[PDB]
């Protein structure tokens, strides 16, 4: 986290910082996205 | 020029006319078309704003007196004539007579209809007459016309004993000049040429854009 | 009076400005036609132009450099079009919003830094001032001005008579209440007594249309009677 | 169920009113529509403003007798 | 859009009013303007001495 790093979530890769969301996606919600349509959150796999 | 045609062209049907295969795959722009629309409607709200800001200059729509008593000055060529259908001056027609498709290509028809715009210049028309500067300002306050051209003698310097005493010369001189002005617009085609430039240089464009229908690409 | 009334049209324009947004209309107007606009643009990131996905990372991992070079391309000319769009339409809008500003700069010099005669270039009426507002991405003119309210007919005459010479106001106009001649200001209502210090001689009563007959004071005459 | 056909299209919906009233919603030529009244959507020929007579006459001037000073906003 | 703002000024300064600005309503010195419609277009006759 809080570093400018290469990710790949289940296929979704990007370059960003990831950083500790206070968004709550509804259980069955793995993305978000800006008003834009960009990737603006992410689920991690491994922890929900 | 004012304002020119209120051209509108549908994106979809000009590029894809009646084809849903050519929209499917027109969809795969995103907002080209959208944002074509867009531009054309703001510039069809702009010419209905440019009319509106050159002639609704004016909140009330004046009237000249029934009896014509301007000190011998003949505005009878400038004022509205009853006698014609349209409203309109001798000169507003003679100045209409000089000025001479369906491929998603429609014309949107401007607000205000040629009889609303010669109401508004008849409005200025006759609170000039009238009132002098004084309408532009406020209320119209009535002035004799022979003391408001000497009101404007005495704003371009010149005493308004030279009106008074010279006035019938003036009046003529006015009134041959209204003469010399509907000789040259019935005589004199290209005076007008700049407003026919305008509508020649929308109507060129429009023959252009329906040629590419035409073309293979 | 007219203090009174300058408090209260500054009051009136709090008034107006603290219950209809509408009024900054034009402002906002430029607000939105940017962000629309950059918008469009980021909207079209999203589009495919006839490639296989919009995601550029999703076709550099999914193909080889000799195939991925075809989508790429597309997206390319999708994209630089996109863009060339955008900054055509940004000149054009920045050829419209130097204009205002030209206009703003010009209303600045002519009519806060001075009086202008132009008429309606500093709004209703005759010109007596403007205070500039500062206002987000532009400029609020409060042009206060001179509106005349209450007027009044009177009989008037272009000059008069009294001894086979031909008055004429050296400003004003000469007004009758109905049976007294007087000379006024044109824009305010003061009559005054008609005297040889209200007007100027020039020739005789013959040339002028619509002369009247009346008095002209001498100022002189009681003094050097005596 | 009103339809008006104007010179700027087929307008359904509108109520057609003789009266002219200041236009609220451009239509088209010279036509205007705007909710009033039981409320309802109308469509008018636009009107230009009041119409006034000027007392004009070779020996009558109107002079003002006082003023008002008026502030008025441009934004710009 | 240009040409209509500028139309819209001689309105304003020209027949509304009596401009001092030179050659802005035409040849001499203005006395008044005359505005006339003409197609997508306005017509100003400039009485000047
Ligand atoms: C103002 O001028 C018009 C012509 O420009 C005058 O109308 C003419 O009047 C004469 C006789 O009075 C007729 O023989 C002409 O046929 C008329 N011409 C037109 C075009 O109408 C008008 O009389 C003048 N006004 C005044 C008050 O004298
Ligand atoms: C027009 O104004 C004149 C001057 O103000 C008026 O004459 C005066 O009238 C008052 C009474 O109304 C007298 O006390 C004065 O002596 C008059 N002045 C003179 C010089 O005679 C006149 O009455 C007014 N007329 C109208 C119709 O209003
Ligand atoms: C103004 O006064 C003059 C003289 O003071 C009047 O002129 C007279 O007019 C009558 C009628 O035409 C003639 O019979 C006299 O011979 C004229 N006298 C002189 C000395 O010219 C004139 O009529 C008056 N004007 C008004 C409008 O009353
Ligand atoms: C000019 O107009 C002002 C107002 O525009 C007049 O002042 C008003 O006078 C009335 C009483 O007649 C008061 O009730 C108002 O409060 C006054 N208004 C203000 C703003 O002070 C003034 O009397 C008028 N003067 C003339 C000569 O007509
Ligand atoms: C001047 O007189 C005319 C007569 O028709 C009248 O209509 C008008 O209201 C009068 N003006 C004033 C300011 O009283
Ligand atoms: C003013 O008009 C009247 C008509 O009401 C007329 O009798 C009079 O002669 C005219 N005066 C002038 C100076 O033209
Ligand atoms: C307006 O009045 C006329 C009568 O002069 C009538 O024929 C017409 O139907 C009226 N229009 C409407 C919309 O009621």
């Amino acid at each position: 986290k809080n570093k400018c790093v290469n990710f790949n979530f289940n296929g979704l890769t990007g370059t960003g910082v990831l950083t500790e969301s206070n968004k709550k996606f509804l259980p069955f919600q793995q993305f978000g996205r800006d008003i834009a349509d960009t990737t603006d959150a992410v689920r991690d796999p491994q922890t929900l | 020029p004012v304002s020119m045609t209120k051209t509108s062209v549908d994106c979809t049907m000009y590029i894809c006319g009646d084809s849903t295969e050519c929209s499917n795959l027109l969809l795969q722009y995103g907002s080209f078309c959208t944002q074509l629309n867009r531009a054309l409607t703001g510039i069809a709200v702009e010419q209905d704003k440019n009319t509106q800001e050159v002639f609704a200059q004016v909140k009330q729509i004046y009237k000249t007196p029934p009896i014509k008593d301007f000190g011998g000055f003949n505005f009878s060529q400038i004022l509205p004539d009853p006698s014609k259908p349209s409203k309109r001056s001798f000169i507003e027609d003679l100045l209409f007579n000089k000025v001479t498709k369906f491929n998603g290509l429609t014309v949107l028809p401007p607000l205000l209809t040629d009889e609303m715009i010669a109401q508004y210049t008849s409005a200025l028309l006759a609170g000039t007459i009238t009132s002098g500067w004084t309408f532009g300002a406020g209320a119209a306050l009535q002035i004799p016309f022979a003391m408001q051209m000497a009101y404007r003698f005495n704003g371009i310097g010149v005493t308004q004993n030279v009106l008074y005493e010279n006035q019938k010369l003036i009046a003529n001189q006015f009134n041959s000049a209204i003469g010399k002005i509907q000789d040259s617009l019935s005589s004199t085609a290209s005076a007008l040429g700049k407003l026919q430039d305008v509508v020649n240089q929308n109507a060129q464009a429009l023959n252009t854009l329906v040629k590419q229908l035409s073309s293979n690409f | 009076l007219i203090a009174n009334q300058f408090n209260s049209a500054i009051g009136k324009i709090q008034d107006s400005l603290s219950s209809t947004a509408s009024a900054l209309g034009k402002l906002q107007d430029v607000v939105n036609q940017n962000a629309q606009a950059l918008n469009t643009l980021v909207k079209q990131l999203s589009s495919n132009f006839g490639a296989i996905s919009s995601v550029l990372n999703d076709i550099l991992s999914r193909l080889d450099p000799p195939e991925a070079e075809v989508q790429i391309d597309r997206l390319i000319t999708g994209r630089l079009q996109s863009l060339q769009t955008y900054v055509t339409q940004q000149l054009i809008r920045a050829a419209e919003i130097r204009a205002s500003a030209n206009l703003a700069a010009t209303k600045m010099s002519e009519c806060v830094l001075g009086q202008s005669k132009r008429v309606d270039f500093c709004g209703k009426g005759y010109h007596l001032m403007s205070f500039p507002q500062s206002a987000p991405h532009g400029v609020v003119f409060l042009h206060v001005t001179y509106v005349p309210a209450q007027e009044k007919n009177f009989t008037t005459a272009p000059a008069i008579c009294h001894d086979g010479k031909a008055h004429f106001p050296r400003e004003g106009v000469f007004v009758s209440n109905g049976t007294h001649w007087f000379v006024t200001q044109r824009n305010f209502y003061e009559p005054q007594i008609i005297t040889t210090d209200n007007t100027f001689v020039s020739g005789n009563c013959d040339v002028v249309i619509g002369i009247v007959n009346n008095t002209v004071y001498d100022p002189l005459q009681p003094e050097l009677d005596s | 169920s009103n339809v008006f056909q104007t010179r700027a299209g087929c307008l359904i919906g509108a109520e057609h009113v003789n009266n002219s009233y200041e236009c609220d919603i451009p239509i088209g030529a010279g036509i205007c529509a705007s909710y009033q009244t039981s409320q309802s959507i109308i469509a008018y020929t636009m009107s230009l403003g009041a119409e006034n007579s000027v007392a004009y006459s070779n020996n009558s001037i109107a002079i003002p007798t006082n003023f008002t000073i008026s502030v008025t906003t441009e934004i710009l």
